[PDB]
């Protein structure tokens, strides 16, 4: 409500694309204090701006044997144990010791992505990163200076996507 | 693509190496041209002779369309029109243009697509400069402010000057006026708007008294949260003894101001010597595989099987490969003559590599 | 229009400069990047000469 | 899981392609082992429809019946005008029209 | 870490398949080449057997594993 | 969320309590004066200022 | 339990032919493609009978 | 070692229609392959109109 | 009825290994248990098949969706087969199925897409999709007419 | 209290996206339509009957029914999402003839 | 949605395909062990 | 490669294809002829399958046998599981897998 | 270069270089296709 | 408690274990199982059961 201490704007995921969808005033944990008087109003008043100091603030700061991949494994080259090849002489039965050749297997089994990515969020990012930001005085410019991000149904290239096609 | 919209309209009405561009044409058909020379003695004779009599005499060519479409795109890329409006508005042109035309017309047309692209020019410059609509603004609500203050007033004008340079030194941000009162969003689509007015009038009363009350949090609930909200967005700014310290609003911009500091500078801050190629290791293979057949099914003595193998090489790789195939035979026959065991165990173990000092 | 002067083997796409040539750098960036549903590459000649 | 990456990048939907997610080397061993030892069909490629700039959201036709104009039926022929209109910002290409 | 020596090779050259090469279909949108080109009451015999005999076997254009066949022109059926 | 139940000819009704937090606190400055301060904190009676 | 098609050949000889004209072998028992598969071929003319 | 169940099968999810055209997508389907008893039903066209 | 019988006697389990050699067998291994250099599949029909029960002599199916988040959706398949050729989804053993013929759910072979009529979408209970006055007749695919002076 | 009709056998609930701090959990129960009345002000004219209230007295007799409960969150993720229980992402109460 | 067909003397069903996404993602990363992550996007577990 | 007998390369049995042992000219003569006089069909371009790290060497089987561990019988419906095992050195296509 | 080539463009028309050709019934072949 | 409890990275709840070897007698009934523990987390037997 008021335009100083203002209850704050919670954003909402969507999770399948990454893109964070349109946020909204938080609603779902008001205090409903319409039954008191100006002592606890004030106290609550105050309690609501601590909660923003602490919002606006936190927003703006903060922003051999390898582990494999969860399970060790030991690392050998020249565990070569079975010497013998197959010559025209030769006939070599059942054999095989799986073990990782160091650059090899190791490298290959451990390489990133060819090119990395560019596109949506993940969860953990999402939530490192938007945390619920505080409007302070809400729509108090001209038309087109408002905070667009907010509607959901607004796409940033394309302004104001129609629903339905 | 390019904002000039001399540059973003031309690749609209061109072709491509035509007789636009006369001297690069006659340069390419005679010889004259470095890069790919005789490249147009051996086209066919159509071709050839059509660009030739393209040459001798060029063919005249109707500019209008050029030119119209020219200042059409740069009222589009400065806001003029709307897109749909923009391919409107070049046929209202070209109806326009088409009947009044005259040699005068085209003049001024050439004037005006040279005045548009000026304009562009300078348009987004300006608006990459600073945008002197929010310091006018500004001004005129300093205008409205009082400049004395009757408890402190160093102080006061200093953070009037902080102000004025914060709004000069960041562009996009915004200054303006909505209802009866100035306001300061630091951005456009932006959140973090102050109530201006109302931000001084608060502080009009701690200026050049809340320095001796700073120690006590008796008075701080008088700091409204938009003032504290104004003053947090002039931390980078003010630096320190602009704002007289050991003062409630010095201790926080100080505080503020250190704070700040040490994020973004944290955040910039952010953070068996000789081998064998494999040319010679599939050498190497074949040798074991050849000194080892000859070995095992033919009974030869090992400096006999050893000689057999080289010969049948491939002369072009046994010639290429001359040194490191001499230096590998000479290393297994002495190893041959003294350590048979060796010898064997090198010859039919695969994974096996020459080691270090044989080099 | 405008009257044109150029040698009409040229200027009817008869013999000459094929469609990325003559066309606008524009249009043909245009056309390639629409080349899947609407497709505008049989609006314009190619001449071919032997 | 989700935790690492947006579920549209993960399970392979609009996104990198197999040629660019895929390390090097398993690129490098498809390419050399195409011929005898298929791994084109084992992996995805995510085909995405522009979102822009192609189709309008506004209100437009898909297709008008155009009433002739006028008419002249003869002894051997019949004539028919027809007022061809082509409304502003949209491209009509002759080859769908009929009689 | 080279593979190329997997791979057959085409003379002096690793015959490395194109990367631009992995599967990707759908119901809509996805089409694949090799498409369905195609007591007697009547007595021809002829043309009958005839066809009998085109139903049996095949052809198309980007069968071009191998060669199309000796002087040329460019052609359809893509 | 999605149920399964099985068929019942009569109309029936889930109820699906949510759980949620249900908070009064109470103040008395002076004699014969209550001040309460409701809260529900995942579905909020509603009130801002 | 050794033959394939319904009709009496051991699967080690179906899979020698297929994987020698056609290479469709370790990767499943798909049809050969038009092409590969020529009127001399082996599968255009493989009938089982019963 | 661990079973970890990677089959989950729905039942709004159809499989046999999918892999029918599947089965016509990626190939020819008028042909006959008898080792997965694979013969599209068909009518008669002379027989469904006349 | 007609006593076909049918009984099974014995299943096994055949497999094609491609013989690599070991080296690159275990490279190969090594590779594909990248966190990365994983595999991914997709149905092919890409579906979800739902069914709606239509009485005899029946001439309208309204079917209703609750409220759903639709990204990703990509279209509409519709068709219509006899009820007594089909059956009974998920349930291990139908002892109504009555029927031995084809089986237009599974094998794909439809033959009643003639029989309808037309078809109408609507959004919210309120916006059509078809759409921004999009067809000859905005609010409804019609499919076939019977006789129109149009 | 959400509806169910005759004979229906699915009851799909959303709720629009809002915060969910400190939430505990869930509870549920299927009571008969003709037994819990209006929950207005005093007078239900259309509430005629006057045995027990299991919406109020607590006597619910119905749990039975239930078979199956599924939690999504966004529509994407369901809630137990780590495959932490043996069916995948249903909370399956009781399972009918088909014993796997 | 509003379907309407041309009347039949027998119960019918009419079969709708809601087209949608279905992918599956394969995991491995160790010996003898599978993880899947199975998605439909349009309708998922949570379907109507 | 080591073992090639100069006799095969003179043959044009393996090493350098058409392309490269003709001189360059051929190449460009026959590029640019290629519509009206062909010379591709008259050279021949030797093709050399690779030999080491594709197959193993070591006794290894090709289509191995599971047999069922254990099956249930139904009046309508039966089971049968199998204990599909796949030695290291090894990788399984489950496209050839069939009941 | 040359100009004994059919000419679709100014540019002209001309094949890959590696187009010279071989099959032996062999199976040496059963192989890929132009794309 | 917040953290240092439960983990976020898959773990089922409940494992199924197939019997690996499996005798009938006239009177008796031999079942072999090989129970694995997870590598990080812990099992108290009190919970197993047949």
């Amino acid at each position: 409500m008021s335009k100083e201490i203002p209850t704050p704007y919670m954003w909402s995921y969507q999770p399948q694309m990454g893109l964070a969808a349109g946020a909204a005033q938080d609603y779902s944990t008001r205090i409903n204090y319409m039954s008191a008087g100006p002592h606890m109003i004030s106290r609550v008043n105050g309690i609501r701006a601590h909660r923003n100091r602490i919002l606006l603030e936190q927003a703006a700061i903060t922003t051999l044997t390898i582990r494999g991949r969860g399970i060790q494994l030991n690392d050998e080259s020249v565990s070569s144990s079975l010497g013998l090849r197959p010559d025209g002489t030769f006939q070599i039965g059942g054999a095989g010791r799986p073990s990782f050749t160091p650059r090899q297997a190791i490298l290959t089994l451990q390489t990133s992505s060819s090119e990395p990515r560019s596109g949506g969020i993940g969860t953990l990012q999402f939530i490192e990163e938007f945390v619920p930001s505080v409007y302070f005085n809400p729509f108090s410019g001209p038309p087109g200076h408002y905070p667009d991000q907010f509607i959901p149904n607004f796409d940033a290239v394309k302004d104001s996507a129609d629903g339905y096609d | 693509t390019d904002p000039a919209v001399r540059a973003a309209l031309q690749s609209q009405p061109s072709g491509l190496n035509s007789t636009d561009d006369w001297r690069q044409v006659m340069d390419r058909i005679m010889s004259l041209t470095a890069r790919n020379p005789d490249a147009f003695r051996q086209q066919p004779q159509a071709n050839r002779l059509s660009a030739i009599l393209e040459a001798v005499v060029p063919a005249r060519a109707n500019p209008t369309h050029e030119k119209v479409l020219a200042i059409v795109n740069a009222l589009a890329e400065n806001r003029a029109i709307r897109p749909d409006e923009a391919g409107l508005v070049y046929d209202a042109l070209l109806q326009r243009v088409a009947r009044y035309n005259s040699g005068n017309v085209q003049t001024n047309l050439d004037r005006l697509v040279g005045d548009v692209r000026e304009a562009v020019a300078q348009r987004e410059r300006a608006q990459q400069q600073g945008n002197l609509g929010s310091m006018v603004a500004l001004n005129a609500f300093l205008s409205t402010q009082p400049a004395n203050v009757p408890r402190g007033q160093e102080d006061y004008t200093n953070f009037v000057s902080a102000l004025r340079l914060m709004v000069t030194e960041t562009p996009q941000s915004e200054v303006y006026q909505s209802g009866p009162d100035y306001f300061f969003q630091t951005s456009r689509q932006g959140l973090q708007t102050v109530n201006l007015s109302q931000a001084f009038k608060n502080l009009q009363g701690l200026w050049g008294v809340r320095a001796p009350t700073g120690d006590r949090a008796t008075v701080s609930s008088l700091l409204t949260p938009n003032s504290r909200l104004l003053l947090l967005l002039i931390a980078p700014f003010t630096d320190s003894g602009s704002v007289s310290r050991d003062t409630y609003l010095g201790h926080l911009l100080t505080l503020y101001r250190e704070a700040i500091g040490q994020a973004h500078v944290d955040e910039h801050t952010f953070q068996s010597l000789h081998s064998l190629n494999s040319e010679e290791e599939r050498i190497l293979r074949y040798v074991q595989q050849s000194v080892s057949l000859n070995l095992m099914r033919d009974g030869v003595t090992p400096s006999v099987a050893l000689d057999m193998t080289a010969r049948n090489m491939e002369p072009g790789m046994y010639a290429s490969n001359r040194p490191f195939i001499n230096r590998l035979m000479d290393y297994l026959h002495r190893a041959a003559a003294v350590n048979p065991e060796y010898f064997t165990n090198a010859i039919l173990n695969p994974h096996w590599l020459p080691p270090p000092g044989f080099y | 229009a405008t009257p044109s002067m150029m040698p009409q083997w040229s200027y009817m796409h008869i013999s000459g400069q094929d469609a990325s040539e003559y066309l606008s750098p524009g249009l043909v960036q245009f056309a390639r990047a629409t080349e899947t549903y609407f497709s505008l590459n049989n609006k314009f000649r190619n001449p071919t000469v032997a | 899981t989700p935790s690492m990456m947006p579920q549209w990048s993960y399970m392979h939907i609009s996104g990198q392609d197999a040629s660019e997610y895929l390390s090097p080397g398993l690129v490098q061993f498809a390419r050399a082992t195409e011929t005898y030892f298929s791994l084109n069909n084992k992996f995805r490629n995510p085909t995405v429809a522009p979102t822009h700039d192609v189709t309008t959201d506004r209100s437009q036709r898909l297709t008008l019946r155009f009433i002739p104009v006028d008419r002249e039926d003869t002894a051997y022929s019949y004539k028919a005008r027809f007022t061809l209109a082509v409304g502003d910002n949209r491209v009509l290409d002759m080859a769908s029209t009929y009689f | 870490i080279n593979f190329a020596s997997l791979a057959p090779r085409h003379g002096s050259r690793p015959f490395m398949g194109n990367w631009q090469d992995i599967g990707t279909s759908n119901m809509s949108g996805g089409a694949f080449s090799w498409g369905s080109l195609w007591k007697a009451w009547n007595s021809s015999t002829g043309q009958m057997l005839r066809d009998k005999l085109k139903e049996q076997n095949f052809q198309q254009k980007v069968v071009d594993g191998l060669a199309s066949g000796i002087s040329g022109v460019v052609d359809l059926a893509n | 969320m999605t149920f399964e139940v099985d068929p019942m000819d009569e109309p029936t009704l889930l109820y699906v309590l949510f759980e949620v937090f249900d908070v009064v606190r109470v103040h008395r400055p002076h004699r014969g004066v209550i001040e309460t301060v409701y809260l529900r904190t995942p579905f909020s009676a509603g009130n801002a200022t | 339990g050794y033959n394939v098609a319904q009709c009496n050949m051991t699967k080690d000889w179906f899979l020698v032919q297929m994987l020698a004209n056609y290479n469709i072998g370790y990767q499943g028992f798909y049809i050969p493609e038009s092409y590969k598969d020529r009127m001399y071929s082996f599968f255009r003319n493989f009938q089982p009978m019963s | 070692a661990s079973q970890l169940n990677a089959v989950v099968d729905l039942q709004d999810r159809n499989t046999e229609l999918s892999y029918q055209l599947l089965l016509d997508s990626i190939g020819d389907r008028t042909r006959y392959f008898s080792m997965w008893n694979q013969a599209v039903d068909s009518y008669d066209p002379d027989v469904r109109i006349i | 009825v007609d006593g076909a019988s049918i009984k099974f006697d014995s299943i096994c389990l055949y497999a094609t290994f491609f013989p690599m050699a070991h080296n690159t067998a275990s490279t190969l291994e090594a590779m594909l248990r990248n966190d990365t250099n994983d595999q991914s599949f997709n149905d092919y029909l890409s579906a979800a098949n739902m069914l709606y029960p239509i009485p005899a002599n029946a001439t309208n199916v309204p079917i209703s969706i609750p409220s759903r988040n639709w990204a990703a959706f990509r279209g509409w398949a519709f068709t219509r087969l006899k009820t007594k050729e089909t059956p009974s989804l998920g349930s291990g053993y139908d002892p109504y199925y009555t029927y031995s013929g084809s089986i237009p759910y599974l094998d794909g072979t439809f033959y009643l897409n003639h029989t309808f009529k037309k078809v109408a979408i609507t959004f919210d209970s309120s916006v059509s999709w078809p759409g921004n006055d999009r067809l000859l007749t905005p609010n409804e695919f019609e499919i076939k007419r019977s006789v129109d002076g149009e």
